[PDB]
């Protein structure tokens, strides 16, 4: 009976990373569409869509647990891939961290709606899109936490 | 379409 | 007067997993 | 980094006494804290440099039980409120911060890591404050620094109406000393 905060999940066509965060599960807009996530009652709806954010959320499912937005304002974050891999990654803007060590793009593959996390592995944001040159993811974009928290209200 | 769920992921890397 | 006794334990040093199936 | 905890109970209350009593204790040992009850209460018990320390207000001056019974404290402090015994056979030290950060995580008897912004010597304050029973049995327990290091071990709370706004910590330099 452990329980997970981030789920690896999929559509038909891509497959990518959801987390949760204060009861819901959110994920990236451009994975999920407004499809509904499954369960063994059937469908559940989206409990929260914002196209503009590329954010959605549905109520976080079974066998899962909640992340705690940050609030020590750290710059020093950490990306969670779907292989479980952690990439330091130091905060630049509002959205935007830099990778310690730049790497292969095809090593985030399938990690958008991944986490990011300060040095006590609480939630920063989501991660959306890989800043890169040619080959070589370099920097990140992503839903930063705040963006939730006011998409709950 | 529905999204589906197929693995999670423990961040404290909590065993079975 | 009696021993003091370990009844659980925390671990710092797990890394982030995929929870096996 | 980043620091991320969980807890597993390995005792219940029959066996913990039986336990007690008998000094003699042959479950296996992992990670870094432990939590530990005396019949009276329950807290925390961290390993920094080989030797599993505590608070000395929950321990007193008791042995620990082991697999060879009961064992002896190492180091005993009354006015830092410290109390140490060797690490037991199987669990895994933290080293002693030396970056020295004012950024403090603390851990917490259900394995939650909360922000701490030192604010001096054996004194630092949390950035959302807790109910004061939140942090019941958490003495003993750690403080790092971003990297994972050992800054201090939880002493006691500051509060007021059972809200806690700031902790008390016993520093890793009063460790040192006390080792000397
Ligand atoms: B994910 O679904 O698995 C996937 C993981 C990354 O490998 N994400 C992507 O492929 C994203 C999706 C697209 O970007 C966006 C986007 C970006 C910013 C704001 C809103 C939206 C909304 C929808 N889609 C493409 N993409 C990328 O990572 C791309 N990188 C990129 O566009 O970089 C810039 C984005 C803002 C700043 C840099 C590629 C595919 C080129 C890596
Ligand atoms: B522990 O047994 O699980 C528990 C965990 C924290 O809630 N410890 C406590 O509740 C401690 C124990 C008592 O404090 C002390 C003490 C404090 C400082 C130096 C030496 C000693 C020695 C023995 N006992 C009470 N306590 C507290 O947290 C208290 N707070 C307090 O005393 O605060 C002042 C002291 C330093 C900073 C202000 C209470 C419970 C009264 C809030
Ligand atoms: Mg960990
Ligand atoms: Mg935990
Ligand atoms: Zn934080
Ligand atoms: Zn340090």
């Amino acid at each position: 009976q452990v329980e997970g905060e981030v789920q690896i999940v999929s559509t038909a066509t891509q497959t990518f990373l959801a987390t949760c965060i204060n009861g819901v599960c959110w994920t990236v807009y451009h994975g999920a569409g407004t499809r509904t996530i499954a369960s063994p009652k059937g469908p559940v709806i989206q409990m929260y869509t914002n196209v503009d954010q590329d954010l959605v959320g549905w109520p976080a499912p079974q066998g899962s647990r909640s992340l705690t937005p940050c609030t020590c304002g750290s710059s020093d974050l950490y990306l969670v891939t779907r292989h479980a891999d952690v990439i330091p990654v130091r905060r630049r803007g509002d959205s935007r961290g830099s990778l310690l060590s730049p790497r292969p793009i095809s090593y985030l593959k399938g990690s958008s709606g991944g986490p990011l996390l300060c040095p006590a592995g609480h939630a920063v944001g989501l991660f959306r899109a890989a800043v890169c040159t040619r080959g070589v993811a370099k920097a990140v974009d992503f839903i930063p936490v705040e963006n939730l928290e006011t998409t709950m209200r | 379409g529905s999204v589906v769920i197929v693995g999670r992921i423990v961040l404290s890397g909590k065993p079975a």
